[PDB]
RNA sequence: UAGCGGCGAGCGAACGGGGAGGAGCCCAGAGCCUGAAUCAGUGUGUGUGUUAGUGGAAGCGUCUGGAAAGGCGCGCGAUACAGGGUGACAGCCCCGUACACAAAAAUGCACAUGCUGUGAGCUCGAUGAGUAGGGCGGGACACGUGGUAUCCUGUCUGAAUAUGGGGGGACCAUCCUCCAAGGCUAAAUACUCCUGACUGACCGAUAGUGAACCAGUACCGUGAGGGAAAGGCGAAAAGAACCCCGGCGAGGGGAGUGAAAAAGAACCUGAAACCGUGUACGUACAAGCAGUGGGAGCAUGCUUAGGCGUGUGACUGCGUACCUUUUGUAUAAUGGGUCAGCGACUUAUAUUCUGUAGCAAGGUUAACCGAAUAGGGGAGCCGAAGGGAAACCGAGUCUUAACU
């Protein structure tokens, strides 16, 4: 028996165009172009789930290095000082304590000074 | 044995034919085969050979900027094509004698456990009238049935064409899908004697 | 109940359908490589073609001849001996039971398995191992 | 329709009990005086086809 | 399979067996005796059937809606619930349907059948010459001239004629077989331009016929010839009286029909590309597959008295499209303007292998007959033993003078 394939096409195109919804020019409107944009977007989305973790880790270290040199220590010594006193606090939090509770960040720099 | 509903006589029915285990694969195969045998398979499209058009190359190979063609009957053109046009074909398939018999035995054995099978004595309507047949199913307390008889009375047949949930047959003409499809089944003591002796 | 019926496990195998996307595994070239005579529609090569090298069935020499007498002789198995008429199995009576084909003048009983009743064979060739058995059952040949 | 046998192959081969095909050896039609006897003796008896070139033989003569 | 074959590609029988089907006679002529069997026509009978036909069963009260067959409750016919219509899905409103009856004429037939007309039983005797065969050259037979039988012949020739001749696959001799060179012949089988039913795991307007529409038309070609596109308002035209702007126009707006006029003749639904109009945010010191991860601001909704979602996306890290072909492509190699539709591993028959079901030293039927997808029909196939080129032997056998 014959199968008209008109209902199903638009179903699977509309799925894709709805993902491209937002893109500039044809990349939004036109299926052929959108399909590529949607896939490349996926590739990048996958690729940057990895880079998200790196970028933030740089960004924290920068904050900590800045915050330490206010108190008079370079990051490399500050981390080695913390690790030598078996301190387990990660970068993410150190970058938060750097910004927020500077009285608490000061005491970490003393805690690290011992070693 | 199988006791009757208006006698209580000990019918010594065979154990090897009716007391059997169900075999779903075989039954499925036979019931599929029976359906597939019901196809007539009358249908045809027409390939680029049989389409009504010229042989002529519409335009020459090179020179023109268009995409090389050599037919207005080719499947990638609007009008004329269907790459793989079906021909009228025989969809029926072989089922082995013993497979078929075994399936009928297997489905006819299951009705004893389901209690769909109703065995009866002298079952016959008085005259060719649906009014009687329709009323006499209420006393027996049935509805969607397959009546099977050895001594095929014309009176019973005539007045069961228009009745849809009833289907009358001869014991000779029992089927795989027919026994399975209908909810209840009605068999005469002669009919079961004939089926028992036929299947063996 | 008609809709309840399902086949056996591994009975139906779906079947390969070619050219239907990437996820299908096979698709774009229906499991038939890139290019060459084998990939082309109506491709491949005739039976016994080793690419211009003289094929095995021509470099080897032909031998023998088909005998006409070999087609009209049969090898009767001793197990199918006593399945006719008491113990009389000449040729036509053996032929009547559909043990050997019609146009078969000569025939020969060989050893195989089991004799119970005494069988007198006559007008028929018999094998030494069978003759020991047929006599050991009881029946005398000719 | 039915598969036709490659008749040329049917004459040069013969089916055995296990499934293999016996064939007659080559290099024994002519130019025999120069060939040593020890060859001519070993090229006389029938030989089984090697498993490498069996698939060709099975295809070109399927019926026995 | 046996054969044929640059023994390649390929082609490929017959005998014999199942069925379908059945049927046999005239002339190369004489006696007694003759219309008696036989057909080939004319009028003529019933069993009848075909081109007009007729009849042809049985439903309502409520609710919802523009409209009832619908939901809802009791019904009521069925040798009729095949099917089709009717303001939404009808067994019972109408057409029908089974089913019962139809023909003045034109008949299609098959048996009585008077009959221009045609010849039986049975004696004795005949039984198809430029022919069979041959030489040469071709062709047909599965058989390609080959060791090549057999039939047909263009050419050149030439028998014997039932105390006789042909065939039995070079050829020859006994046995078996038939009687050429003269004729007729129904059925099984092929086929559908065509006139009816009936069915589709056939299509549903780019499909299906080229052609659902006034299509083999328009149009193209000197001609042969090629050859399109183009379906649907609504239940019913009830197709918009009359006013208004306008060129006593096109088009529109009110009023009015209708259930509905973003159903108003382009008229069911009305997608996409494509072009618009408003609303929110962004955008005139900023470089690049235009996204992605971060991300303030800004515009906005919810419950709470604080958190969440949607839109936009300043700035900023990374980031050279997709396909094809390739050792290798952002490549400045190929292909694509876009969208919508169509567009590519199928079918039949054989064969081997895997799975799966049946039954098992057995398994299975084909055609076909069949109150028929039952059951008969095992003709046959395949298997149960091979070895040998083969005769032949056979749990062995081949090799060999013979095998430790
Ligand atoms: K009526
Ligand atoms: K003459
Ligand atoms: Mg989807
Ligand atoms: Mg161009
Ligand atoms: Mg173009
Ligand atoms: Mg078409
Ligand atoms: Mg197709
Ligand atoms: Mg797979
Ligand atoms: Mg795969
Ligand atoms: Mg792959
Ligand atoms: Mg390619
Ligand atoms: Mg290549
Ligand atoms: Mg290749
Ligand atoms: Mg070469
Ligand atoms: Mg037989
Ligand atoms: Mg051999
Ligand atoms: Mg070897
Ligand atoms: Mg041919
Ligand atoms: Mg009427
Ligand atoms: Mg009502
Ligand atoms: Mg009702
Ligand atoms: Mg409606
Ligand atoms: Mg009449
Ligand atoms: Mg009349
Ligand atoms: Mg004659
Ligand atoms: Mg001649
Ligand atoms: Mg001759
Ligand atoms: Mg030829
Ligand atoms: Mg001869
Ligand atoms: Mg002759
Ligand atoms: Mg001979
Ligand atoms: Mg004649
Ligand atoms: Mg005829
Ligand atoms: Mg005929
Ligand atoms: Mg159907
Ligand atoms: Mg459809
Ligand atoms: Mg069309
Ligand atoms: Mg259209
Ligand atoms: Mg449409
Ligand atoms: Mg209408
Ligand atoms: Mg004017
Ligand atoms: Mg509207
Ligand atoms: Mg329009
Ligand atoms: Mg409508
Ligand atoms: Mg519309
Ligand atoms: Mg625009
Ligand atoms: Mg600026
Ligand atoms: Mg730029
Ligand atoms: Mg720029
Ligand atoms: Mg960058
Ligand atoms: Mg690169
Ligand atoms: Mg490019
Ligand atoms: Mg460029
Ligand atoms: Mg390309
Ligand atoms: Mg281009
Ligand atoms: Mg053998």
């Amino acid at each position: 028996a014959r199968v008209k394939r008109g209902v199903i096409a638009r179903a699977r195109h509309k799925k894709i165009l709805k993902q491209a919804k937002g893109y500039y020019g044809a990349r939004s409107r036109v299926y052929r172009v959108a399909f590529q944009a949607v896939i490349k977007a996926g590739q990048y989305a996958y690729r940057d789930r990895r880079q998200r973790k790196r970028q933030f880790r740089q960004l924290w270290i920068a904050r900590i290095n800045a915050a330490a040199r206010q108190n008079g220590i370079s990051y490399s010594k500050f981390i080695n000082g913390l690790k030598k006193a078996s301190v387990e606090i990660d970068r993410k939090i150190l970058a938060d304590i750097a910004v927020f509770d500077k009285v608490a960040f000061t005491a970490l720099v003393e805690k690290a000074k011992a070693a | 044995e199988l006791v009757l509903k208006d006698a209580q006589s000990a019918l010594t029915v065979s154990e090897t034919t009716f007391g059997r285990d169900f075999n779903e694969a075989l039954v499925h195969q036979v019931v599929v085969a029976y359906a597939a045998g019901a196809r007539q398979g009358t249908r045809a499209q027409k390939t680029r050979a049989e389409v009504t058009g010229s042989g002529k190359k519409p335009w020459r190979q090179k020179g023109t900027g268009r995409a090389r063609s050599g037919s207005i009957k080719s499947p990638i053109w609007r009008s004329g094509g269907v790459t793989f046009a079906a021909r009228p074909q025989d969809h029926s398939q072989k089922v082995n004698k013993k497979m078929y018999r075994g399936a009928l035995k297997s489905i006819l054995s299951e009705l004893v456990r389901q209690d769909r099978l109703i065995v009866v004595e002298k079952f016959s309507v008085e005259a060719p009238k649906t009014k009687l047949l329709a009323q006499k199913l209420k006393d027996m307390a049935l509805e969607d049935v397959l009546i099977i008889t050895g001594e095929l009375d014309e009176n019973l047949f005539l007045a069961a064409r228009n009745l849809h949930k009833v289907d009358v047959r001869d014991a000779t003409g029992i089927d795989p899908v027919s026994l399975i499809a209908f909810d209840k089944v009605v068999m005469t003591a002669d009919a079961v004697k004939q089926v028992e002796e036929m299947l063996a | 109940r008609l809709n309840t019926l399902s086949p056996a496990e591994g009975s139906k195998k779906a079947g390969k359908r070619l050219g239907r996307g990437i996820g299908s595994g096979l698709g774009k070239t229906g499991g038939r490589g890139h290019k060459g005579q084998k990939s082309r529609s109506g491709g491949g090569v005739r039976r016994g073609f080793e690419g211009g090298q003289m094929p095995l069935y021509r470099r080897l020499p032909k031998f023998g001849f088909t005998s006409r007498k070999a087609a009209i002789t049969a090898e009767i198995r001793l197990s199918d001996l006593a399945k006719v008429e008491g113990g009389v199995v000449d040729l036509n009576t053996l032929k009547a039971a559909n043990i050997i084909g019609i146009q078969i003048e000569f025939a020969k009983v060989i050893l195989a398995g089991e004799v119970t009743t005494p069988v007198t064979v006559r007008g028929l060739r018999v094998t030494k191992g069978a003759r020991a058995a047929i006599e050991a059952a009881g029946g005398k040949i000719e | 329709p039915k598969i036709k046998t490659v008749r040329g192959a049917a004459k040069r081969f013969k089916k055995t009990g296990k499934g293999g095909f016996k064939h007659k050896h080559a290099n024994l039609r002519h130019i025999l005086t120069k060939k040593a006897t020890k060859r001519k003796r070993h090229l006389r008896p029938k030989a089984m086809v090697s498993k490498g070139d069996l698939g060709l033989v099975i295809a070109c003569l399927p019926y026995a």
